């Protein structure tokens, strides 16, 4: 375990981290010292001899300078002390030791290491003062902070480790992680707060400001946008100057509780060609979301492209708000007179009501729910009063707060805190329990001294009436202690079980990897899946996309998919292509929209199979929405004019994509077969979202646009199948492993349950049947 | 009306190290009990008789200040006499963000 | 540990009006308040240099060599 | 330990120009001056003084990195103005400004009696 | 318990159920029990499942447990992770555990069995069985040091003379 | 210093958990986070 | 035993890990004096070279892909598909 | 303003920890679980003082 | 008179209150930061120890002896050590002090910034007299001494600015405030009922004119005027102070004027 | 190059829901009875009430970057009070004849429904609104 | 760390010039970021600035005990005595610029602890150095001038990046590595190479 399996290494370096908003996402600050210290073996060759001489000269104190001079013969000759360190003449071959310079790549790393994004290759950029110095956005995949975080950094010693590094894990590689099929990396903080706060209606930016901001866009292209107001005196908007960090091609579309395309609220987002249309950028559109701006990003422009836009965001963000500031104060913890006026007589009242549960418990006269002792009922109503209690106090405050709240608005960014938060620092703490239940009797028939034998009150057995803002009083005070001393106790248990139950999974899986005939096998060659996760695809390159056939009503579908042109009414209008009007009645034509049809049924009756709730949104490669999206500013579509496509053009273009969307390549009815069935979920998507009326009537498509539009589908597609060698096993391992470490009818769940799981717990704790 | 006896004062249920926590009856329950540990770790004048002393390391605070805000508590600890820290001028605020 | 030479927000020398500060509360019997206020002290940094200072050098003498 | 000198703030490096002017090609007629040695204290204070200048169509600065005193300034003027021209204008303008500054201050002290 | 269903119309529709909650286990039984559904009857205990429906509905309760406690934390992982888990756990024919009696009491090879917990029991045994060691693990090849055959090294490189002599 | 000489240690039902008859006695704030958590008393 | 040309079956195109590898190893290579096959266009950077060899498809290696088997597939890298 | 409360040997400060121990001579009834002969103990941890 | 103008309100050896009117914010900012970090002034910078009985340490008196305000009037006849022609210092580049100071009293002998003597010729220029702003004439407390306490030590005070250490900062804090009334709408006011009610009026509110609700938001103003207030500590005058910002200010443009100057040359 | 929309409307709405510097302002022409207008404007730089009568004109000119002063000199395409530049960003078919357009002025918002200028109004990035009054 | 749990590193130090400041001519010592305060509801933190800041003015002893009758209404009331916001805020002006902030800091003393743990005691670097005599593998402790451990989940990672080379490097070339002769009859470390 502790000489082999692991093992201290040398070309090591560890100190303090901290961050910076002017790093770029993939760079490391280096500490002058410790690039000093570590060390690259260089070979002398033509193309650097002259340059690695000067290092050399330089020797070991001056910072581009070098350590070692590696002869032929095999010995050393050490810069620090040789006589001939001034007058070393190099030969071709050699090897120069030189310091660490900017741009090399190396191993980051924070400790645990339950991920593979918890060692990432990074730029180095050699800097004064002692701490490695992170960029902000990185923070999250290493789960590091700067209350007195280290960090470690392995330095390669050849060509090929090196492209290792750079070609496999270097930093922006790693944005979209398979661990969920989304980005691991969003926008955080001071850069979060202050997005949302740029991108309000309310803000405008003089001038001057937008000068300095559009400098600081390290790719401006030195176009000084359009003010959104020209006269009286120009202006423009927070939407308006981020959008330079947004790339063109960039297309967003999402639609938040009441977003219409007049999004009243500046609800959801709009964002068409890198340029916002509407709605505030928040946590949803820039953090380490499904949809995300970062998302959309990495898949469409490319890992380097992305990478850049987090410092592009960043520097634009930060600069504003240096400029604009932000602060938190305990005004912003202070709610309304009378709405604590109104929070106090919300208490009172559930005072009241449980007091009246006790009474008519100790009059007998309340009747116990099935399979519950008459106190077990009583306890839950008390709990669950309580508890309403608390929230409706909460959300009292919540209201009363105004936007100016600078809590409320770092909750409104999701940069920082919940509603629980402003509801127990403005309002009402509430309840407080351990082992699920309110404080018990730990002295004879009491929670304390201070009070009477058999009293089941709200104040003795632990809630806590007062705010954070008010104070506790010393009863309130303790309870709190001992609840919360709870936490404090999984937190330093649940860290050493949880890291076991990682390293079971990982040593379980280990050995798994992809073969290079798409199987996943062990070091025994023992299948254990015949085709990765049941679709041969790398889970990066998968998405959540809706399979818009499954649901809907049976005439929903038909006015959607139905094309007959035998029917006056149900045909396509001439207006949707130029062949219009001569294909009506073509009764040849017509049988190819009888298959297609056919299929599109054949296609609902299977998905309503597979997912029997109805559930429309999965996880499947190539987001086709977007190919569409792009065919549409690519191609400038007229919404307006009839395509020149031929309704064989695209029943057939389709026919024939699908044979090209290749997984498994063997010529054998086995292997063939197999083909076809890893398609399957895809093309079922793929016939939805391109079948004829769809593809005219909606997407408007040309026969250029939508000869595109397949074309890419098949190129997205084939990049999306995993690559051999593929160490799947470790991923999964790693993948369910970093999650239970993050993890706090009544049935034993989450650490406790994994364990049950993993262990094949013959005696499990909670065993329940559900009878349907 | 039974009432046999009276506590001296409520806020003597707390330790050494919670005894220098300012308004502990307005902090999150374990914010708390993070400060009594890191106040273990704090510098300042541990005893007047250091100059006098060889001890493996020693660590002592130029000007050190006894806190504006404190607790009666702190009366009996010897705190106000010989501080843990000193009494900076803080803004909250987003700056360059670093 | 001897009054600080300048206050550390600002720099306003705050050396010189140590002995004062200490005089003006013995021999005026004036409150802490009054007497910052006397010598000037008018910005809080300032005044909390002063008025949070603990002399522990006056301790260090008792000791013999 | 791995702290810089603090003279480095003030005092140029072993063969460092105060300015380095390069030429802005995403843009005609543009410039970018990096000012070593230097702060806002004058970034700040040119670049709202070319905002003066009708002739200036564009003028920036940025301080690309606190831990480094240097700061690129960017200057667009319209055809046949010459950036470096109206950098040295605005260099001037500034001078003459605080000339007067002095001078009214100077007066203004003299007449009080404290 | 709230079911969607599809409704004569098409659409699918909220058509609440009535559903029975036990406290504790007992499947070849409660199956058998006229008025219910012995299609549709689960069991957290996947070892129940396993005994009385087969191996394959073993790992579909083992999938589905395990999708809950992450679920359960309002967390997502992508199905093939857990997938692949269930399925390592099942392809013996049995309930193989993420345990020392488990998985390290496979055929795989000795020393990677002992870099995990039994160590030195495993490399007595792996002497008086002659154990032969095919060093196809990772494990192996990081004990000997050399060249670990997982991705970089899934494949060989090598120099083609003709292609060579060809670029010049 | 003075904390250290108030210190009380608990080696080996469920003893990290602060109970009620703890009032008074020891502090219900002042112990460690991780393995001592809760055995480490201070009065 | 080796699989002959007209009975291949592995993607026909490269895999991340076997780029890393081919940049590696002609970087490595590079770097040890060996002959560059393309035109440096100033490049001194050996990875920046087996780029632009492997840019122009002028990289004279091999990729002996291993089946669990114990059997394999050669495929050149001027033969292999470059979409990553 | 030092306290006492330690002493010195070879020269470093050392501080005994007080050690927690359940009281003795006490009579302590405990019901012994579900699969168990017995259902219910008491206990006497007697000691001379 | 010309451009920007001022009008002195209040004046002493230790405070200028006035407003600059006429004025670009980026100008009276400019100035500001100058006179924190950029004027000249003379400090102890290396401190040479012969003898030390006291209860604290070398460095900890050394350090103090920085902060010490010495006399900065004539700072501009004297040269960098570092751009002298000297080995480390003379008289051209430095001012040298000396302390020698014991407990001959049974009671606490105090050492104080009074207790520092020139040794160094001072060419008869204003330069490295102790600041002594004490009523009773003692200046900074330095250290305190009980019987066999002595301290001896050598000061060498050279020319610096605040950049390369904050001792060589001539002025304390330097007040700065524009539109007293809100009415170029550079702050959005937080507030829980009224924010006229809530916030503080300014002292400055008496020098401009309330904005009088029934008038539309003037867009086209700008900032011009600002009460500004300069505080000494001791080594140059409060006008000096203010004289010599707008000097180094007016010195560091030309300097890249000049910069311009010796590029054009190729 | 020219001009593409005119028309006087007259103001029934202003709503700054929460927004201290933006209003959303509803307005129906005076000629058309079709023609009705929903508009986010900067009521701190102009001020709106209701029942004021408004020119609104569109016109897709009067490319490249920006350029401040001179506009002294320059031909001020604005008789106008208030001036603004945004994207189109949907065309809807609101039935009949019936048509409304969607216009993004860096994030202000507009809608106008009408129905004639089917032969005026495009899918442009250059699209300026005009307003007098 | 102030007495709140509310802990962190020196990210950065600015100089006065540099720093926000107040209209009065006072800059902070110390800028803490907002989003400290409300995930972890550290309300005490708040209050003591309020009433630090009263007490600074005052030049009364600012009683933070805990259960008593003080309110941050009461310290407020004292506060607007005094000049002040009520609620702690002061305008503050942009150090860079000199223009006004368009949001007001929540300005005052606070009473903040050094800590033990200073980065240059911790800052270790190393590039082949003491070997142990066993294992002939890298010394331990920063102390020793050790290595670091690239330990089993480091190991992990890596054969989850596929980098089967760089791993091969971290165990063998950058430590342990060492050469052999073995028999090819019995596979044994027997052979007595005299290989000279
Ligand atoms: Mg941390
Ligand atoms: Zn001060
Ligand atoms: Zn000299
Ligand atoms: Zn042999």
């Amino acid at each position: 375990r502790g000489n082999l399996m692991g093992k201290r290494v040398d070309f090591s370096a560890r100190t303090v981290i901290s961050g910076d908003p002017n790093l770029e996402l993939d760079q490391v600050g280096v500490p002058k010292s410790i690039a000093k210290t570590l060390t690259y073996p260089e070979v002398v060759t033509p193309y650097n001899i002259d340059r690695l001489t000067q290092l050399v000269r330089n020797g070991p104190n001056e910072h581009p300078g070098a350590k070692y001079v590696i002869r032929d013969s095999g010995d050393r000759i050490d810069l620090r002390y040789s006589k001939r360190a001034g007058d070393i003449q190099l030969q071709y071959g050699w090897k120069v030791e030189r310091h660490i310079m900017d741009n090399d790549p190396v191993l980051f790393n924070r400790q645990p290491s339950l991920h593979k994004m918890s060692m990432m290759a990074h730029r180095v950029k050699v800097i004064p003062y002692s701490t490695f110095r992170l960029n902000l956005s990185v923070t999250s995949p290493y789960n590091a902070d700067f209350d007195g975080d280290e960090m470690n950094l392995h330095v390669p010693q050849s060509e090929e480790t090196r492209a290792e590094l750079s070609q496999l894990c270097a930093v922006p590689l790693q944005i979209v992680s398979p661990q969920s099929n989304k980005p691991c990396m969003g926008i955080v903080q001071d850069t979060l707060c202050g997005i949302r706060k740029l991108t309000l209606r309310d803000t405008f930016i003089e001038l001057d400001q937008v000068l300095n901001m559009l400098y600081w866009v390290p790719d401006w292209d030195g176009v000084i946008p359009t003010p959104a107001i020209i006269k009286p005196k120009p202006l423009w908007s927070g939407k308006q100057i981020l959008s330079v960090a947004i790339p063109n091609g960039i297309h967003l579309q999402r639609f938040d509780e009441g977003t219409t395309l007049l999004s009243p609220k500046d609800n959801g987002m709009l964002i068409i060609d890198g340029q916002i249309i509407f709605g505030v950028v928040e946590k949803k559109t820039v953090g380490s979301s499904n949809g995300g701006l970062i998302h959309v990003v990495t898949r469409e422009k490319g890992p380097q492209v992305c990478a850049k836009l987090f410092g592009n965001i960043q520097k634009v963000v930060n600069f504003w708000l240096l400029h604009n500031g932000f602060s938190t104060g305990i005004g912003d913890t202070i709610a309304d007179g009378p709405t604590m006026r109104e929070i106090t007589e919300t208490i009172a009242e559930a005072k009241k009501k449980v007091l009246d549960v006790t009474k008519e418990a100790q009059a007998n006269l309340l009747t116990a729910k099935h399979g519950m002792t008459l106190r077990e009922s009583f306890e839950d109503n008390v709990v669950r009063f309580l508890n309403e209690a608390r929230d409706k106090a909460g959300r009292l405050a919540e209201v009363n707060l105004k936007d100016l709240n600078n809590v409320k608005q770092m909750v409104m960014a999701g940069s920082k805190g919940s509603f629980i938060n402003i509801a127990q620092m403005s309002a009402c703490v509430g309840q407080q329990s351990v082992e699920g239940k309110r404080i018990a009797f730990g002295f004879v028939d009491r929670t304390l001294p201070h009070f009477s034998k058999d009293d089941y009150s709200p104040e003795s057995k632990g809630f806590v009436e007062n705010s954070y803002l008010r104070g506790l009083t010393p009863q309130e005070f303790f309870f709190h202690a001992m609840g919360g001393r709870e936490g404090l106790i999984d937190t330093a248990v649940k860290t050493a079980e949880t890291g076991y139950i990682q390293r079971r999974l990982v040593k379980a899986l280990e050995d798994i990897m992809v073969h290079y005939d798409n199987t996943t096998r062990n070091s025994l060659g023992n299948v254990i899946q015949f085709i990765y996760g049941e679709d041969g695809m790398d889970a990066a390159h998968i998405e959540k996309q809706s399979l818009d056939t499954i649901g809907g009503s049976d005439a929903a579908f038909e006015k959607r998919y139905r094309v007959d042109l035998l029917n006056t009414d149900h045909t396509l209008d001439p207006s949707l292509l130029e062949s219009g009007s001569e294909i009506l009645g073509d009764l040849k034509l017509q049988v190819l929209l009888d298959e297609e049809y056919k299929q599109l049924v054949k296609d609902r009756k299977f998905l309503r199979e597979v997912f029997v709730d109805g559930e429309a949104n999965w996880p499947l490669p190539v987001n086709i929405r977007r190919i569409i999206q792009n065919a549409q500013q690519t191609f400038h579509i007229d919404h307006t004019k009839p395509s020149d496509l031929t309704i064989k053009d695209i029943v057939l273009g389709v026919k024939d994509l699908q044979e090209n969307l290749l997984v498994l390549r063997g010529k054998n009815e086995i292997i063939q077969n197999a083909q076809r069935d890893a398609v399957t979920l895809f093309c079922c998507l793929l016939r939805s979202r391109l079948a004829t009326r769809r593809v005219l009537q909606e997407y408007r498509l040309t026969k250029q646009a939508f000869d595109w539009v397949l074309s890419n589908i098949e190129a997205q597609f084939l990049r999306s199948v995993v690559h051999p060698g593929e160490m799947v096993g470790v991923l999964a391992a790693q993948s369910i492993g970093e999650p239970a470490t993050q993890m706090t009818k009544k049935v034993t769940s989450g650490v406790p349950r994994l364990k049950e799981i993993l262990n094949v717990a013959k005696n499990m704790k909670t065993p329940s049947l559900t009878v349907y | 009306t039974t009432f046999t006896h009276c506590e001296i004062h409520p806020s003597m249920i707390l330790g050494v190290a919670a005894s220098i926590i300012p308004f502990p009856d307005h902090n999150q329950s374990p914010r708390n009990t993070y400060q009594s540990a890191m106040g273990k770790q704090a510098m300042g004048v541990f005893l007047t008789n250091y100059n006098v002393r060889m001890d493996t390391m020693a660590n002592i605070l130029y000007y050190p200040q006894k806190p504006l805000g404190t607790t009666r508590a702190m009366e009996y600890l010897k705190f106000r006499e010989l501080p843990a820290g000193q009494n900076a001028i803080v803004a909250i605020a987003c700056y360059s963000g670093y | 540990m001897i009054v600080p030479v300048r206050c550390f927000s600002c720099g306003k020398v705050v050396g010189d009006k140590w002995e004062s500060y200490l005089n003006l509360l013995q021999e005026d019997e004036l409150d802490e308040g009054t007497a910052l206020s006397r010598l000037g002290l008018k910005r809080y940094c300032c005044r909390r240099m002063i008025l949070t200072h603990v002399d522990l050098i006056e301790k260090f003498l008792r000791y013999n060599p | 330990m791995n702290a810089p000198d603090r003279f480095e703030l003030f005092l140029l490096g072993e063969g460092e120009s105060k300015l380095k002017i390069d030429p802005d090609t995403k843009a005609p007629n543009a410039v970018v001056i990096t000012f070593e040695k230097e702060d806002h204290t004058l970034g700040n204070l040119i670049r709202a003084e070319l905002l003066n200048d009708r002739k200036v169509l564009f003028a920036a600065y940025k301080v690309e990195h606190p831990f480094f005193a240097r700061f690129k300034l960017r200057i667009q003027t319209t055809e046949g103005y010459d950036p470096k021209d109206a950098l040295k204008n605005a260099c001037n303008s500034i001078i003459n400004k605080l000339g007067a500054l002095k001078t009214n201050f100077e007066t203004e002290w003299n007449l009080q009696t404290l | 318990y709230d079911r969607k269903v599809p409704s004569p119309t098409g659409e699918y529709v909220k058509e609440p159920e009535w559903v029975l909650e036990t406290d504790g286990v007992n499947l070849s039984e409660v199956m058998t029990v006229p008025g219910i559904d012995p299609t549709r009857i689960y069991t957290n205990s996947f070892i129940d499942i396993m005994e009385v429906l087969g191996i394959e509905a073993g790992r579909a309760a083992l999938y589905k447990e395990v999708y809950n406690v992450i679920a359960s934390d309002g967390s997502y992982v992508n199905y093939r992770h857990m997938a692949l888990l269930v399925d390592v756990m099942t392809t013996q024919g049995g309930l193989t555990s993420v345990t020392r009696h488990g998985f390290n009491r496979s055929n795989t090879g000795a020393l990677m069995r002992c870099s995990f917990e039994e160590t030195v029991e495993i490399l007595f045994e792996a002497g008086a069985s002659a154990e032969l060691d095919d060093c196809r693990g990772v494990s192996e090849n990081v004990i000997l040091g050399q060249m670990a055959p997982i991705g970089t090294g899934a494949f060989d490189v090598m120099i083609d003379e003709e292609s060579l002599v060809k670029y010049m | 210093t003075l904390s250290h000489l108030r210190r009380t240690n608990t080696p080996i039902a469920k003893p990290r958990q602060l109970h009620n008859t703890h009032w008074g006695l020891v502090c219900p704030a002042e112990t460690p986070e991780g393995q001592a958590c809760g055995l480490v008393k201070n009065l | 035993k080796a699989i002959p040309k007209d009975q291949r079956a592995t993607t026909p195109y490269m895999t991340k890990y076997e780029r890393a590898r081919i940049l590696g190893t002609r970087a490595l290579q590079i770097s040890m004096n060996a002959p560059v096959f393309v035109d440096l266009e100033g490049e001194t950077d050996p990875l920046r070279i087996a780029m632009k060899e492997l840019a122009e498809k002028k990289i004279p290696l091999v990729i002996r892909r291993y089946l669990p088997d114990g059997s394999f597939e050669d495929w050149s890298v001027e033969e292999l598909i470059v979409d990553l | 303003f030092d306290m006492g409360g330690y002493f010195i040997i070879n020269g470093s400060e050392k501080v005994l920890i007080a050690q927690e121990r359940s009281a003795g001579n006490i009579v302590q009834v405990f019901k012994k679980a579900a699969p168990s002969p017995i259902s219910h103990v008491a206990e006497i941890r007697s000691a001379l003082e | 008179e010309e451009g920007p103008q001022v009008k002195i309100r209040e004046a002493s050896k230790d405070n200028v209150d006035f407003i600059l009117s006429n004025v670009d914010l980026a100008m009276a900012n400019s100035l500001r930061r100058v006179m924190i970090a950029e004027i000249p002034t003379l400090a102890i910078d290396s401190v040479e120890v012969e003898t030390n009985t006291t209860v604290l340490a070398d460095e900890f008196i050394a350090h103090r002896l920085g902060l010490i305000p010495l006399q900065s009037m004539d700072i501009e006849q004297l040269e960098y050590s570092r751009d002298c022609f000297c080995e480390d210092h003379c008289d051209k580049c430095s001012v040298v002090l000396t302390l020698q100071a014991f407990g001959e009293s049974e009671s606490t002998t105090n050492v104080y910034s009074k207790d520092l003597v020139i040794v160094s010729n001072l060419m008869g220029r204003n330069i490295g007299h102790p600041i002594i702003q004490d009523k009773e004439g003692n200046g900074v407390l330095i250290c305190k001494l009980r019987k066999g306490q002595e301290l001896k030590l050598t000061c060498v005070a050279k020319k610096g600015i605040a950049k390369e250490h904050a001792k060589w900062g001539p002025a304390a804090a330097i007040e700065f405030e524009y539109d007293p009334w809100n009415k170029l709408k550079h702050t959005d006011y937080w507030y829980e009922q009224d924010s006229a009610k809530e916030w503080p009026q300014s002292k400055n509110c008496e020098y401009e004119d309330p904005p009088n609700e029934g008038d539309p938001f003037d867009y086209k103003a700008q900032a011009d005027t600002f009460y500004m207030n300069v505080e000494s500590v001791g080594s140059i005058p409060v006008d000096q102070v203010v004289v010599r910002g707008i000097d180094t200010l007016q010195k560091k443009v030309a300097s890249i004027l000049l910069a311009l100057t010796q590029m054009d040359q190729d | 190059s020219n001009t593409l929309f005119d028309d006087i409307f007259q103001v029934s709405e202003v709503d700054p829901g929460r927004y201290n510097k933006v209003c959303r302002i509803e307005a129906a022409s005076t000629t058309q009875d079709q023609c009705k207008l929903t508009l986010d404007i900067n009521v701190e730089l102009f001020p709106v009430a209701a029942q004021d009568s408004l020119t609104v004109t569109i016109a897709s000119s009067l490319t490249r970057s920006w350029r401040p002063p001179q506009a002294g000199d320059r031909s001020l395409a604005d008789d106008y009070d208030y001036v603004m530049y945004g994207t189109a960003y949907k065309f809807e078919e609101v039935s009949k004849d019936l048509i409304a357009v969607y216009y993004s002025f860096g994030g202000l918002l507009m809608r106008l429904e009408g129905n004639y200028r089917n032969l005026n109004n495009l899918k442009q990035e250059n699209a300026y609104l005009l307003i007098r009054r | 760390a102030s007495r709140h749990g509310q802990k962190g590193t020196i990210g950065i130090t600015y100089r006065r010039e540099d720093m926000p400041f107040t209209a009065e001519g006072i800059v902070p010592d110390l800028i803490i970021n907002p989003h400290a305060i409300p995930s972890r509801m550290t309300v005490a933190h708040l209050i003591e600035c309020l009433l630090s800041k009263v007490a600074a003015l005052s030049g009364n002893e600012g009683d933070a005990s805990p259960f008593t009758d003080i309110t941050v209404e009461g310290i407020s009331k004292l506060l607007r005595e005094h000049g002040y916001q009520s609620r702690g805020f002061e305008v503050m002006y942009n150090g860079h610029t000199g223009k006004k902030l368009m949001a007001q800091i929540f300005f005052g003393p606070t009473y903040y602890q050094r800590l033990r743990h200073m980065v240059d005691d911790k800052i270790h670097a190393r590039a082949r150095g003491p070997m142990q005599v066993l294992t002939r593998q890298p010394v331990e402790g920063r102390s020793r001038d050790g290595g670091l451990r690239f330990g089993e989940m480091e190991r992990d990672c890596m054969i989850a990046h596929g980098a089967a080379s760089f791993l091969k490097e971290r165990l063998m070339e950058a430590s342990d590595a060492f050469r052999v002769h073995i028999c090819g009859i019995c596979g044994l470390m027997t052979v007595i190479a005299k290989l000279n």
